[PDB]
Order: C-alpha cells, then structure tokens, then sequence
C-alpha cells in the first residue's frame, strides 16, 4: 500500500529563563520511531521503534546533530517572529514545522510538503509544486523573499523527492514486520438501554493499523446521521487505535440498523448488527 | 532521516 | 494568539473486565496553546507513575498528547482524568465511563 515519512517540530519559548522547550517526532505512517526532547537526559535523537535500533552510530550522530541545528533555527526564528510582530519579549510563544514525503503502492514518490506555523497558525508552506511558497501575511511574505533568494525550495524539493523516499524504502523494509503490516479492526456492538423503550448501539472498532478508518450507521440500508455520535480516532497506547461510532433506536427495532466498517486491512467492508 | 537545510526567517 | 481548549477521551486500552488488569488513557487533543495540566485520578486523588506520548499535533496545528498508567477496574474505584489549559477557568474532570 500508500505509504508516509513525516517529522514535526515544535519549540515554545520560556522568557522567564532559558531556552525554548523543543520536541521532534519522526513517524513511519501512524509509527513513532524517533524522538528528541530538549527537557531528556540524553540530548540524542532516541529510537521508539526497534527497526530503527539496528541503525550504526553514524546514524545516530547525524541525527542528533540535525535536530539539534533544527532547534537552533526555532530559538532564533522565534526571536526574529517577536521583531516582525512587534510583540513583547514577556510572552511565551510558539513554532511548529512539519515536512515529509507520501510515496504510493509502487514506493515511488508521490507526494512532498514543509509547513510551518508562528502561534498556531499558518505561516508558509512550500507548495505542491515544491518549487513556490504560500505566505499567510506580509511577515511571511518577508520570509518568502529571503527564501526565494536563498534557494530553500530547490534544497527541500531535493530533500524530498530524494534522501526522504530513499530512507523511507529503506526503513518500510527494515521494519516490515509491522510498517507492512495492516491490523484490520477487530469489530463488535455493545447495546446500551437509555429508557423502557430506547437503546443506544455502539459500534467499535478496536486494535486497528493505520489508523485512517470509516464508520457509517445505515438504516434500512441508507445512512443515518440523526441521533448519532462518532469520536475522534484515538490511540490504543500500544501502537493501534481506537474508534466508535453509536445511534439511538427505538427498542425492538435494532435489526433495521446496520454499522458499516472501512479500513485499508479489510479487502471487503464489514456490516455489523445488534444480535438480540 | 530529518533534512539538512539552511534558511533564515 | 489562537487559544483553542482541549478535547477530552478517558478509555481503557483494552475492554474492560471487573478484577482484570489493564491500561487507563486519557488522550487530549485539538489545543493551543501547548502547554496542559494532565492527572489521572483514582477515587478523586492523583496517580503517580503516569506516562505521556511525546508531544505531536495535527493538520490544523493543534496538539494532542495521550496520558497513560497500568490499573484495574473494579466494582467500587471511580476513575477520572482531570485537565487544566489556558483555555479553562477551572479544572474539566472527565470521568472514565467503561461503555466509552
Ligand atoms: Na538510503
Ligand atoms: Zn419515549
């Protein structure tokens, strides 16, 4: 199947004293396999995946050393975000950066993206044509210009249309125990009485990987929206995820109501119903 | 594999 | 800048069973800024050795992070997760529900 590489940076300012907090995370699809916290022991890129543990300390290393120059740009990106909004230098405030690269079903590239955001909001974007920017505001439009200038586009474009596809092969081989494996939803419906004469049905999906899925109520084989309730996709905490998906009934009549289950390890949907 | 850019904001 | 207050989900890792040992998760999402305030709570007072996801964030660059710990539910022991933002006045108590 479609696969992805992505990182994100975050960084929060500390005015009182020091410098600001930073965390990097590196996912394989819906996998963390590397980590840096500015506030850990270490000050290392940390694997959290054990396909990523056999990797030689050059590896390691170069990482280490790359996050660490991509928390230096955050410290002095902040500072020159303070000057360009002309904000005070009491306030806490943050940077976010995400840049990754989709791959499709034959592993070659698809798709490649760097996003970045001042407070939590849209800054600049590289384009899908990883050539142009998108910039939200005249500040980013300052930006824009100094990256036009410096070539930035070209060297991301190359980064990842490259490098980011090439370890992304390599890593969905290493791993492909659990990067190609897909873990299909274990399924089941749960009836809860809400009077004498109503109950509400809960449809879950439980212990599935990745975790794009679709849950749909049909009644009467047509799609029910009214008197339902779906939670966001959740993480189970041991690498799969979670999701449910209820409708109210009138009791007595479960046997109209039908769950409808779709996600990428089931080569057929799945339909699920109240069994009295 | 993180990058290996530079860029001034 | 952007405040956006937290989404609350306390859960069990696995379904739940009375006397049977298992995962209490509280996932919060959908906030800005970074900075939480997250407990677990047993019968209204704080878990110790809780755990948490490295934080990460979404599409729309609002965060989330999963808190976690080894319990076991029972008949009689009443669990929570309790969250304090900027957003919020108060504390938000979100009382884990099994059927949830
Ligand atoms: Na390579
Ligand atoms: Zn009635």
């Amino acid at each position: 199947g479609s696969h992805s590489m992505r990182y994100f940076f975050t960084s929060v300012s500390r005015p009182g004293r020091g410098e600001p907090r930073f965390i990097a995370v590196g996912y394989v699809d819906d996998t963390q396999f590397v980590r840096f916290d500015s506030d850990a022991a270490s000050q290392r890129m940390e694997p959290r995946a054990p396909w990523i543990e056999q990797e030689g300390p050059e590896y390691w290393d170069g990482e280490t050393r790359k996050v660490k120059a991509h928390s230096q740009t955050h410290r002095v990106d902040l500072g020159t975000l303070r000057g360009y909004y002309n904000q005070s230098e009491a306030g806490s405030h943050t940077v976010q950066r995400m840049y990754g690269c989709d791959v499709g079903s034959d592993w070659r590239f698809l798709r490649g993206y760097h996003q970045y955001a001042y407070d939590g909001k849209d800054y600049i974007a590289l384009k899908e044509d990883l050539r142009s920017w998108t910039a939200a505001d005249m500040a980013a439009q300052t930006t824009k210009h100094k990256w036009e200038a410096a070539h930035v586009a070209e060297q991301l474009r190359a980064y990842l249309e490259g490098t980011c596809v090439e370890w992304l092969r390599r890593y969905l081989e290493n791993g492909k125990e659990t990067l190609q494996r897909t873990d299909a939803p274990k399924t089941h419906m749960t009836h809860h009485a809400v009077s004498d004469h109503e109950a509400t049905l809960r449809c879950w999906a439980l212990s599935f990987y990745p975790a794009e899925i679709t849950l749909t109520w049909q009644r009467d084989g047509e799609d029910q929206t009214q008197d339902t309730e779906l939670v966001e996709t959740r993480p189970a905490g041991d690498g799969t995820f979670q999701k449910w998906a209820a409708v109210v009934v009138p009791s007595g009549q479960e046997q109209r109501y039908t769950c409808h289950v779709q996600h990428e390890g089931l080569p057929k949907p799945l339909t699920l119903r109240w069994e009295p | 594999t993180i990058a290996d850019y530079n860029y001034k904001l | 800048m952007i405040q956006r207050t937290p989404k609350i989900q306390v859960y069990s890792r696995h379904p739940a069973e009375n006397g049977k040992s298992n995962f209490l998760n509280c996932y919060v999402s959908g906030f800005h800024p970074s900075d939480i305030e997250v407990d677990l709570l047993k019968n209204g007072e704080r878990i110790e050795k809780v755990e948490h996801s490295d934080l990460s964030f979404s599409k729309d660059w609002s965060f989330y992070l999963l808190y976690y710990t080894e319990f076991t539910p029972t008949e009689k022991d009443e669990y929570a997760c309790r969250v304090n933002h900027v957003t919020l006045s108060q504390p938000k108590i979100v009382k884990w529900d099994r059927d949830m």
